[PDB]
């Protein structure tokens, strides 16, 4: 019971949420139980993903009380007493940028294993098609995947015309939390969606770029930032994925019959999610969120289709490295608050 | 056990412990190897001088010059510094003591984890960390959110910290320091007809800057007060036995920091430097850095450079700013004392890297524990 | 005064717009508010299959005379 | 080629080498280098004339070895 | 006289318009009052005066004009010309009665004063008119920032000069006296061509004399051949306090270097004399009993008379501006 | 072959070299020797005297123009010429000064010293005040020198100075410096340590001038300010000194300031000047020097000409001669004395000491 003194400071640390909960309560367990528990740990990454926390919370809490023979003693006294109020601020949520923006690389990392960018190829048409005001497809093939990720990101051209008729039906896009007070780009560095000025790691950081300031209007009538109040997000609820419907449901029409549709159709959705937060443009429940609801799911599931909404299992490197990053900011503040608890004096 | 604390910046390296409210050995980082076989030829077991005695034989033995700009460049001839620092200076063990680095504003991902590996690799430290020298230099003030002007030899920088994180887009670097100024006013001193050499006939001249040198506030005012008074000037004996004056170029060196045109840069000093890394930086943190700036180093030594630098960013910058400059008399180390105290605090214990997480994650561990 | 260049909206709506080769997006966006009353924060320039940028002149961007750009506007709908 | 003097109000006399072409701003370019005077603080008075910085030494009938005046404008407080 | 009320809306209209636009309109003791208030700066005295005016006497006078007069009721040193003619009318009026309360000798006496106050390069002169006069007290600026300086120092006001350095050089002009480079003007005024100096406003003082002195118009900033003059004058003094006009003499030297100085394109009324009207300037002149009327005229009619034609052609016509460009506006 | 010129004086000594304009060091007439034994690290003489003091107990050879104790005389010309001029005493001629009526066994160890001690190949003794009148161009005349400790009025007929006529007024400088401390204590001032006297000496010697008229301007200070400038003192302090600044010099006007019974400096020179021949009065009384540091406010000049005339047979021309170079006359007195080729001549030869003894300068130095 040594290096457990760090998961206590982190503790008194008043900025714990229930993301920087869980990144530690599993690292002391992992780093103090080693067994019969890698059902535990597979488990809670599915459910930290899933931004179900306090299910979550609820196995910790208990674990901590089955292998309480096993725990160290007075870690529950303040690991609990700490979970009644735990809440998350999605302004000040970067637990999970960094999260997600790692899960964004490594959901980029499964697409080019599957290579077969033909889908990209053959949506070049339902674009076309499907909207008529711009400069027609991609002008060329896609080849690489980078150029995917600008024909998906031209899905944003067809905007406020062919998707306002599927942005209604919608119980939720309504409930937006955004604002019109329209602050402007700021330089930043941390990668995705994370903050501009909250910390990275050395090896995260990806060049300075002039990245938006979006904030949000807390005067909203549950919208996000209060229904969710995990999901860290920039600016809310997507707004081009009722615009990717617009392509993809045709295209899935077209092309319903063939074969792999589902294999060229989580392609898309998947390139979709990831490249939006690891460009910055939104949250995985800001784009997935939108494709939960029930009208969007319609065509999918009528296509017997499913969506895995960029799922995966080995997250472990993602969960990983966000602990650390918890921990690096949680005794950051100890040091600052004895820093400053020692100024004065 | 107690710890080590080493800021290896620019030209000299300032070395001691923790808890320590000095350092106890700032010595160069300079190191001399043989010029030629003949002066290894001799007695030895040893190849290159190190240190403090480097410089005083240098023309038998030639030398180089690592770390000047902040960035380290020879990993070889830095573990020879490092070597001098826990060994044949500031005697105690690396093994049984645990170490703290200062990295320059911006150190590559890369040039850290060879200090990760050299303090592991090859000097057995039972823990250790590397940071910024800023953050330091800020801890120091008592601070943790504020704007840093770290000035050494070779390279100044202004840097914004928001939570003991320098925000990387906004680090400005100026590469010019305290050796473009004791070259300045060695050469406007060598006008005066009070010439010096090029080669350690200068140091004479770094006294002159330290000692009898201040940042004029309005430097027009000042040079007018030079050519109608004889109250400017001040007198400096040199060692060998001459007395000198000075005036003018007392006022002039400094100024390559605020004006630095003088070298024939074409940058900008020091408070256009901070103003532009202020501002690139969003308006909601702006506030609490104009009113928390911390000049560091030992070029921001010099005095009057606080009253300098709030009429010159107070001129710069909104009417509706407070601009606090925090110029501790400790600046000349306080990326030590303040790198003393992180190690002193009781909170550090976790952050050491441990040569535990060393052997098993590798010296890009730095990234993930360090910030 | 010297180049005419017109404003296609989804209506089919041609608007008409006297401007210069220098005038910025910006610009042209705010003659857009002081003819239809859509402020210019709605509105959402294109031409050449791209969303102009604010700070960008007509001659950034190749819109010369008698050129057809495009207006969608925004429902941000708070 | 000739070399002119310029005294100040302290007494104390600068050299400089110039020509019967060289502008008075070359002069007072001269001055800024050889004692850091920013050139606009600079006046430069021969013959109770300020001098010109668009003209020359002979439009002034500066030469031989002349001694030129300079006050410092203090400005800015 | 609906064209004296539709001429106060549109323009950037500021506290020297006001009043003689106003008077202009009224007059269309009470007047030579505000003539004697003009032209000492004291606007806020007036200003309410006169709006107490215009409801001391509403007989006959129109009541769209009390209703807007009253409702309308700044001025920017960088822009404010309705000043600028006044004085540069002052200048030349000051000018004309100095020449017409004439001299003989009183510059020539202080010649003695300026070969030995200051002549460590300076010409030393060696004057049989009033421009030679000028000539002479015009070379006082060759007594610079030396002698000058001691001072210059127990100067309260002079560290508010809101003068900046960037020098942006000489712009050519065919306005005569305190002047603005495109200014309007009459056919009658312009002066043959010159360049004249541009300077600006550094406006990061504090307390600048522009800020707080926001009626007198820019030109330089405050003035400071003046402590030089002073330096010249306490000499003069000196050596003839026991002569029994040199009441008279001082008043002239000092009445025409305001005088030179506002029609050479140098200063305000004010950014000379209100740097002579500080305490210890006059304890020079009030100890040897040489009480400043510092260039205060009786017959002030000439200049005011004109400046509020001036207004008018300017206040009306941004008013046409507006009408052509409402006009062609609507096209 | 360059000659030295050294003024010992009460105060600074002030030395150099025969030739040029000004002297090379001017430092303090003050030796050092410590109190307890934080010696564990010989003598500290001069500024590192003053500097090194809180440990030092300081002995001042020179405070009224006689030499007193000269075990640390011995140390004053040491550092004069091993470490100030950076000279061997040995090798190069010296020109020492001397103060007026001098005892003459107290220039007959400087003699002794020099040839015995430093083995100057030559000397010769001067009177300071010979000196002053020397480098205004005069060879009679009377000198006032006030330098640091002692004021002395001294008659000189064709480069002899008249003992008889000398007299001295032990008000000077070190007198002045510590009134103006005074009367600015009682200002609201304070002025109390020998660092913060320092500064009262740069008030003193830079803002405080002589009037013609002392209740004349006590007048013009109680109804104007124009007399009040500013100080700043280093460590942020502005002060006003108004009528202060005059009230120090002329306590050298009315001894009586002070607490001194004595006569001021322009009634010790009546005295001087008619306790000689009727015939030499003519000729003093138009070649009066003011030389000095303490001669040296402005319009101490002008003063003496106005006190002077009145206490004067009206027909006798005052002339009050104060070159601008008045602090430093004594040594560019010598500086011209000792560069004179006819000069040479008058050096005691070190080796005339040796067989006449010190006893010499009797016979040569006058």
């Amino acid at each position: 019971q040594k290096i457990e003194l760090s998961i206590s400071l982190s503790l008194d640390s008043p900025k714990l949420d229930e993301s920087d909960f869980i990144l530690l309560s599993v690292k002391y367990l992992e780093k103090s139980l080693g067994k019969e528990f890698s059902g535990f740990f597979e488990d809670i990454e599915k459910l930290y993903f899933k931004q179900n926390y306090k299910e979550a919370i609820e196995k910790i809490l208990d674990f901590c009380k089955k292998n309480e023979s096993l725990l160290s003693e007075q870690v529950v006294q303040r690991l609990a007493e700490v979970a009644p109020r735990l809440k998350s601020n999605p302004k000040d949520n970067e637990s999970r940028r960094l999260y997600e923006t790692l899960y964004a690389d490594h959901l980029e990392s499964v697409i080019k294993q599957e290579s077969d960018l033909s889908v990209f190829n053959e949506l070049r048409d339902s674009y076309n098609a499907v909207k008529p005001e711009y400069a027609v497809t991609h002008e060329t093939e896609i080849k690489t995947l980078d150029e995917a990720k600008q024909f998906i990101l031209s899905f944003v051209m067809l905007n406020d015309n062919v998707e306002l008729p599927l942005k209604a039906q919608s119980e939720r896009y309504p409930k937006k939390d955004r604002s019109r007070e329209e602050l402007g780009n700021t330089p930043s560095a941390n990668p995705g969606i994370m903050k501009p000025n909250s910390p990275n790691f050395t090896d995260n950081l990806v060049p300075v770029r002039d990245v938006p300031k979006i904030a949000i209007n807390e005067k909203v009538a549950g919208g996000y930032s209060k229904t969710k109040p995990t999901t860290p997000f920039v600016a809310s609820l997507s707004g081009t994925t009722y615009s990717l419907m617009v392509v993809l449901t045709d295209y899935i029409e077209k092309h319903k019959t063939d074969k792999d549709i589902e294999k060229k159709v989580n392609q898309i959705i998947n390139l979709w999610i990831s490249s939006y937060i690891k460009e910055g443009y939104h949250s995985y429940s800001e784009v997935v969120d939108v494709l939960t609801e029930p009208f969007l799911q319609s065509i999918f599931d009528k296509a017997n289709i499913k969506l895995n909404y960029g799922v995966l299992d080995d997250t472990h490197a993602e969960f990983r490295k966000a602990q650390d990053y918890v921990f690096g900011l949680t005794i950051q503040s100890a040091m600052h608050h004895e820093l400053q608890e020692r100024f004065k004096n | 056990i107690a710890a080590l604390v080493i800021d290896n910046g620019s030209g000299m390296c300032k070395a001691g412990f923790a808890g320590d409210d000095a350092p106890r050995a700032v010595f160069p980082s300079i190191v001399g190897r043989p010029r030629h076989q003949g002066v290894m030829v001799g007695m030895g077991q040893k190849d290159s001088y190190v240190g403090d005695e480097a410089q005083s034989k240098r023309g038998i033995l030639t030398l180089k010059y690592p770390i000047e700009h902040g960035i380290v460049t020879n990993w070889d001839d830095m573990e020879k510094i490092w070597h001098h620092t826990f060994y044949n200076e500031l005697r105690v063990a690396p093994e049984e003591h645990p170490v703290l680095l200062t990295e320059a504003p911006l150190n590559p991902k890369a040039n850290r984890e060879k200090m990760t590996q050299i303090m592991f690799e090859t000097f057995n430290t039972p823990a250790m960390y590397v940071a910024i020298q800023a953050v330091l230099s800020l801890y120091a003030s008592g601070r943790t959110t504020g704007i840093v002007m770290d000035s050494g030899d070779g390279v100044t920088h202004t840097v914004p910290i928001y939570e003991g994180y320098a925000l990387p887009h906004a680090i400005l670097r100026l590469d010019l320091a305290g050796r473009d100024l004791t070259d300045y006013l060695m050469k406007i001193l060598t006008e005066r007809g009070y010439s010096f050499t090029t080669t350690a006939e200068r140091e004479i001249v770094r006294d002159i800057k330290e000692k009898l040198c201040y940042v004029a506030l309005d430097f027009e005012q000042e040079m007018a007060t030079a050519a109608s008074s004889s109250s400017l000037e001040k007198s400096y004996e040199l060692p060998d036995g001459q007395v000198i004056t000075i005036g003018n170029e007392r006022f002039r060196c400094p100024e390559a920091l605020f004006q630095p045109s003088f070298l024939g840069m074409e940058s900008c000093g020091i408070h256009e430097t901070t103003f532009n890394s202020i501002m690139k930086c969003d308006v909601d943190i702006r506030k609490d850095l104009y009113a928390n700036t911390v000049l560091s180093g030992g070029t921001t030594m010099y005095p009057g450079i606080a009253d300098r630098m709030q009429k010159e960013i107070t001129a710069l910058a909104p009417s509706t700013m407070k601009i606090k400059i925090i110029a501790p008399p400790e600046r000349k180390y306080s990326v030590w004392i303040g790198g003393s105290i992180l190690a002193s605090l009781s909170t550090f214990q976790q952050m050491w890297i441990s040569k535990q997480e060393y052997d098993e994650s590798g010296p890009s561990i730095v990234h993930r524990k360090c910030f | 005064g010297s180049m005419q260049i017109f404003v296609k909206t989804l209506t089919g709506k041609t608007i008409t717009l006297e401007v210069e080769p220098s005038d910025t997006i910006e610009n042209v966006k705010a003659k857009i508010q002081d003819k239809e009353g859509i402020p210019p924060d709605q509105q959402r320039l294109i031409f050449a299959g791209k969303q102009l940028e604010d700070g960008r002149t007509l001659s950034d961007y190749n819109i010369q005379k008698e050129s057809t750009l495009h207006l969608v506007l925004r429902l941000r709908g708070g």
